[PDB]
């Protein structure tokens, strides 16, 4: 689908993970099976 | 409380409106003398949108009759529904326009515009909440195109917030009956563009092709053409008048028809329309209703919509029907046929349903389509006009009445700009 | 049920013109038209006869 | 044959005659 | 002339029409001008007030 | 006590409100003239009231800007039930504009609606909360329901405010400028809403086509199914039940994070009269139909996302042991994925009173019924498709002159999409397992 | 469900399908005004296959009716069952091609193909699941052979996955009524090999041979010839409309029994055709029907079953009976006669049944069979075409319509491979 290049750099509003180290680890680990 | 003031100018405008008030009076149950004599309360509940009230239970229409030649004034009241209109609303000139846009706009319409506007302010300011205006005319004659565009300018400067509609019979492409109708059409687009919210372009040979191929008439006349046009006018404002499951009034369809304030030229269409010999072979259902609805044969504009892309489509339905099958197959016509719909609008089609069908049918619907392919209606008048301006064919009938060649040069420029409007939005 | 009248073979109903000269089509309905001359032949043979002694 | 359904029908021999009982302003 | 940008420039480089303050008081709806009616302070901030 | 105030805004809210308030009358015996053919039962006070003379008047307000949707109610079979002042109409509609519903025409009736809600709230001895029925697609169904809630947040503050919203269906739609309204009414409702129960027409269409033996369903069939849900939600506090569930507990058990409050409602015992004769409706068998993707009343596959919270509401002669054994089998089932940070997932509620049919409707006589309200990550792709609708119309600035030209700045569109584009990563972040 | 579109082309196609819509409407039960007056309920359940629905109880035929001249469709509208066809399906031109393949395919077919494809699209999208198209036309003509081949090209390109059927009337050598009939036939076949799935070759000699030597009828008419054609045209597709112990649809009867994508030229045949003087002396059982259906007399093409090996055979039976009698008769005709079939297809027998027989008959069947012996139907019609093109016989009536001799040249190049492709299985 198409969501323009302008609406790609927009940031989130929620920080549910406790730190930022596990934030990158959770996103990197779940791209392995997808 | 949501009423509209009806306007009509020109011989074509008066005859179309006269047949229009016959269709409305039938559906609401109004006899020629003007007393409600129908069979249901849901014909009188919203009688105030078109008809006023006179003592004795009499319902007077809000239409004002305009012409420059008094010959059609006698013809309107001597018709089968001519006593319905108020005699004060019959405002008219004494000398004809003679198929001249200059006389309708500058010479003869100047003294008459101040007289008709008083009657228009008469019937518009007695409204608690006016919904808008609706003017029907033609773009081939003199008082239809000349004064029909002058009246548009005066109402919009007076009522800018209110909506304005135009049921314009733009001139026929191949068959013709006036040698200066390219001049009148070219000079009447620019006024239509800047000061009108809905414009429905109606072609005479499109109506003739409907009368021939769909209806199989032996001998069609102007009464049959005004019969088919009156189906749209009653069909467009069906939600203002009767209840519906999911209704859509005059202004709400305008919002999701025009993406930009200049591309407001639509093609009308009436779906349940069948010849006498094929009546018993046709079952009145919605899937066959929507297949004639999108057919180019049924279109009342003589421009093929397959040549361009549908910018916005809408179709308001009338009758007791089920919403699911309307929603799924009006999706289907977008899905099985996705090439003539613009890609930059995901859903191009608006749906609306009224519970009460027209008197004479179990179920009915009409068609409003904003397609790109109406640019081929306009640029062919442009090549039919640029053959006349370069040689100054009939120019002395216009420049001798208070005009100049600059007004023709600009009116060609705004018309060529609108043909440039649709081409870029088709290519985008 | 409440609504019904869409399903279960109620399509067996009125074709909206059983025959000519019915009193239900009227003018708000778009089935009867002024342009169809049902007496086009009868007007013609009147006019075929009318030109003869003229 | 369709003359009643054109100006006001008063002339019996030819119903396609003009009838400006209207127009013709009161002054 | 490119009209894709021109129509977008009219919308982007534009201002909204400020609606007139009007108020209802009925279930059937009725548009009464709020400013002219005596429900909003209009002449209490005049230069001639108090003096 | 336990009073509740219902607000029906837009054509959709009135048409659903017609089917909601006919069902509430049949659940209590209140006749269309507002007389109960009987201090006996007082279960009506959560919806109805008293005048001393035996007249029951609903605790509801009906607001619309188009008069010809409420004028049926004023001249229908329930013309004596509703108070005339509780039925509110304007002059002109919102014309499928959020700007008209919020800034110009919605600002008209908002002071009169707030006044009427105050007179309704002054009669409430114990107020559970506000129920608001609208459609994201409508003009006043998106604009006026947005302006109302900002005013309710100013006036009533943290009072529970629950919504029954008609989502635009992902493939079937009515209006063209409808995606513009959906983004605008979602942006200004996120901080003001407490919870928003969501349902769209296309998924009910398939359920009415398949589960019920009715071909070509009408909006009237849709509104009864929605009316059965709202009845099943409130009847825990209307009727005696084993596990009482209140309106305040829905926001706690279905809204984990402040900016995600969009669960999905479904009603699984929806079967025809011919088809109810063959199958048995046990507690374990009907609660598996709450979790089938084809039986979801929102057109989105729950297998595409992960369940965040579920709220099971059982209605009828359900046994709590069979409720318990049924949830245990669903937890052992692998094709349904729950997030790691919600090991519980389930809130169950049991009401003793069977659903009573509308006489002549489509629903069969079920002895027991279950209504599921579940917040899923699978609604994220619905926003992703809804982003594909608004944006594909916004790159050319199409249909904005109707919005920017009337009371609304263009920068509203340049802030209302970015905020709900943050929901896309909000639904991503809650859908990642912590390592 | 499984709707199929009827199409007609040429005066021969108009006469055949008018008789076909007479026998189907007799079968399902339909009066000249299209109202059900049957004695069963199994006659209306699959009426969607051939009929649409209208208000009042009307069932208009699911057929589009086109010819290039309006004279022959005046008779169709004035026939015994001419009032059921919808008048919008009647498509006619002003001047016919007149037994000219070039005029039918390029000159007058160009401004009429847009009208038919509009009607065809209008009536095909009404089907819930359109099972396919099927056409009846003649190959010696200008409308059926010229424009009907053009119609097949467009509706194959637009509708890929649906199956295409046709009932082609191959022009006959001994009895003939058109001098330029080899031109109209050899220009049609090499288009019709790559755009159709089932092509039933019905010939007038074989229809005549049935009328004398089997029916013992003294003076046959075109009604008596189209009756035999309409019998097999209903019998091919009878499992599509009526229940049976072993069903077989049109795609079922096609994909099973054509071995290669060019071996799709077919041999119809209707078994229980009895003389009036010999009707009471003839029993109606499984063995008597089997022996007579495979006989060379009852063939419906002007080429015997003998000049080649049977590639595949298909029999679509009708009536209430037991399958082992069908199986033992197919077993007793394979064991006793095993020299006329291909040895590289061991199980060469196809069976198909329906519980509902035709009216007035206890038992019936329809034979369908691929054989090499249809190559002489093309060799003999090309050996007289190549004896006619070699002196440039009637070329100015073709080359002046916008075609050249290279289109003729590729016709013989398809008349020396299609016959050749038949001949490697000998
Ligand atoms: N499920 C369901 N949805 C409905 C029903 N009626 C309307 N809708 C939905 O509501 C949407 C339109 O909003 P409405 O409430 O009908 O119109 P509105 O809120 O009055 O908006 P405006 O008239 O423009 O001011 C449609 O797209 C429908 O999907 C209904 O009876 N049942
Ligand atoms: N559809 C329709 N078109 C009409 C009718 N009467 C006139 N016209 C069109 O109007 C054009 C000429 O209008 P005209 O008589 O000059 O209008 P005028 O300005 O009042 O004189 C012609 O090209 C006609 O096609 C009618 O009754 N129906
Ligand atoms: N079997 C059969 N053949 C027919 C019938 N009518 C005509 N024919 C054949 O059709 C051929 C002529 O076809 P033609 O007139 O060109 O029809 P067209 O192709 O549709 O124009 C003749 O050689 C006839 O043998 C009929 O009723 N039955
Ligand atoms: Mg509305
Ligand atoms: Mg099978």
């Amino acid at each position: 689908l198409w969501h323009m290049p302008h609406f790609q750099k927009v940031g989130p509003h929620l920080a549910t993970f406790p730190t930022e180290a596990d934030r990158q680890r959770a996103f990197k680990a779940h791209r392995e099976e997808c | 409380m949501r009423e509209i003031v009806h306007l009509q100018a020109g011989q074509c405008g008066n005859q179309i409106g006269a047949k229009f008030w016959e269709v409305i009076s039938d559906e609401h149950g109004i006899d020629p003398t003007g007393t409600y004599h129908g069979d249901s309360d849901l014909q009188l509940e919203r009688i105030n949108v078109y008809y006023n009230e006179a003592t004795g239970g009499k319902y007077v229409p809000r239409a004002v009759l305009v012409d420059l030649e008094p010959g059609t004034m006698d013809s309107v009241r001597s018709g089968p529904f001519g006593q319905i209109f108020r005699p004060d609303n019959f405002v008219f000139g004494q000398s004809g326009a003679g198929n001249n846009w200059a006389k309708g706009h500058y010479t003869e319409g100047a003294e008459l515009v101040d007289s008709v506007l008083d009657v228009v302010r008469k019937e518009a300011e007695s409204c608690d909440c006016l919904q808008g205006f609706q003017l029907t005319h033609s773009l081939g004659g003199g008082t239809g195109s000349g004064m029909g565009t002058l009246l548009i300018s005066k109402i919009r400067e007076e009522y800018p917030d209110r909506i304005m509609n135009t049921f314009s019979v733009v001139p026929s492409p191949k068959v013709s009956d006036t040698v200066v109708e390219p001049y009148n059409a070219t000079l009447s687009v620019h006024q239509l563009v800047e000061n009108t919210d809905e414009t429905y372009c109606i072609d005479n040979e499109a109506l003739y092709d409907i009368c021939f191929r769909t209806l199989k008439l032996t001998t069609p006349t102007y009464g049959d053409l005004n019969h088919l046009v009156s189906a749209t006018m009653s069909g467009v404002t069906t939600c203002l008048r009767f209840p519906g499951q999911l209704n859509a009034d005059l202004r709400k369809l305008a919002v999701n028809m025009v993406p930009f304030p200049r591309l407001h030229f639509f093609m009308p269409g009436f779906a349940p329309l069948t010849s006498r010999g094929s009546q018993q072979y046709r079952a009145l259902t919605v899937p066959e209703l929507t297949q004639q609805m999108f057919d180019a044969k049924n279109m009342m504009a003589a421009c093929d919509p397959r040549h361009g892309r549908y910018l916005t489509v809408a179709a308001v339905f009338r009758g007791r029907m089920s919403m699911k099958e309307v929603d799924e197959q009006m999706l289907n016509v977008q899905n099985k046929n996705s090439s003539y719909f613009v890609e930059w609008i995901p859903n191009n089609v608006k749906t609306a349903v009224c519970d009460i069908p027209p008197r004479g049918l179990k179920m009915s619907a009409t068609f409003i389509g904003n397609s790109t392919a109406i640019q081929e209606l306009f640029k062919r008048i442009s090549e039919q006009f640029t053959a006349m301006f370069r040689r100054k064919a009939f120019l002395h009938w216009y420049t001798g009445e208070g005009m100049d060649e600059m007004e023709f040069t600009e009116a060609e420029s705004n018309m060529n700009d609108l043909v440039s409007e649709y081409q870029q939005y088709q290519d985008a | 049920e409440f609504d019904l009248s869409d399903p279960l073979a109620l399509k067996k109903d009125r074709p909206a013109r059983q025959s000519d000269y019915d009193a239900r089509n009227t003018i708000s309905g778009m089935q009867k038209f002024m342009g169809e001359d049902l007496n086009f032949h009868l007007r013609k043979k009147f006019q075929e006869e009318q030109n003869r002694e003229w | 044959e369709r003359a009643p359904q054109v100006s006001n029908i008063r002339t019996l021999d030819t119903p396609f005659r003009k009838n400006c009982s209207f127009s013709t302003p009161v002054p | 002339k490119n009209f894709i940008n021109t129509n977008a420039a009219d919308v982007i480089m534009g201002v909204a029409k400020k609606p007139k303050p009007i108020y209802v008081d009925k279930r059937t709806g009725d548009k009464h001008d709020l400013e002219t009616s005596g429900l909003v302070p209009k002449y209490i901030n005049k230069k001639d007030y108090g003096v | 006590m336990r009073e509740c105030i219902s607000v029906h805004v837009g054509q959709a809210g009135v048409q659903i409100g017609n089917a909601c308030w006919e069902l509430y009358c049949l659940e209590h015996g209140i006749q269309p003239d507002g007389q109960m053919p009987s201090g006996g039962d007082d279960s009506f006070n959560t919806f109805f009231s008293e005048t001393g003379a035996g007249k029951h008047v609903p605790r509801a307000v009906f607001v619309d800007l188009e008069p010809t949707v409420i004028d049926e109610v004023r001249t229908g079979t329930y013309r004596q039930l509703f108070h005339p002042e509780q039925l509110i109409t304007g002059k002109e509609d919102a014309a499928n504009n959020y700007a008209r519903g919020h800034y110009t025409i919605g600002k008209e009736l908002i002071d009169l609606v707030l006044d009427r809600i105050r007179k309704l709230a002054d009669q409430c001895t114990g107020l559970q909360g506000f129920l608001i029925f609208h459609s994201f697609g409508g003009g006043t169904g998106s604009g006026f329901t947005s302006l109302l809630m900002e005013r309710l947040s100013v006036d009533y503050g943290k009072k529970s405010k629950l919504e029954f919203s008609i989502y635009p269906a992902p493939q079937v739609s009515t209006a063209v400028v409808e995606p513009y309204n959906s983004i605008l009414t979602t942006h200004t409702t996120l901080e003001h809403s407490d919870c928003a129960f969501m349902v769209d027409n296309e998924a009910i269409y398939d359920i009415c086509r398949r589960n019920l033996d009715i071909e070509r369903p009408t909006y009237t069939n849709l509104n009864r199914l929605i009316g059965q849900i709202v009845s099943s939600i409130t009847a825990s506090l209307r009727f005696d039940g084993a596990l009482n569930v209140d309106l305040t507990e829905f926001q706690t058990n279905l809204v984990p994070y402040p900016r995600i409050h969009f669960p999905l409602a479904t009603y699984a015992p929806v079967i025809s009269a011919e088809k109810a004769y063959h199958e048995q409706l046990s507690v374990a068998e009907i609660t598996n139909a709450c979790f089938e993707p084809a039986n979801q009343m929102v057109k989105c596959d729950p297998r595409h996302g992960k369940y965040m919270a579920c709220c099971l509401l059982y209605r009828g002669d359900v046994v709590p042991k069979d409720v318990n054994a049924a949830i245990a089998t669903i937890k052992t089932k692998r094709t349904i994925q729950f997030v790691d940070w919600c090991p519980t997932g389930f809130k169950v509620g049991i009401n003793y009173q069977p659903p009573t049919v509308v006489p002549g409707g489509d629903l069969a006589k079920v002895q027991r019924a279950v209504c599921m309200l579940s917040n899923t990550t699978a609604i994220a792709e619905a926003w992703a498709r809804l982003d594909h609708k608004f944006d594909l119309m916004y790159a050319k600035r199409a249909f904005v002159h109707w919005y920017v030209g009337e009371g609304m700045e263009e920068g509203e569109f340049s802030e209302a999409r970015e905020d709900m584009a943050a929901l896309e990563k909000d639904y991503e972040e809650v859908g990642m397992d912590s390592v």
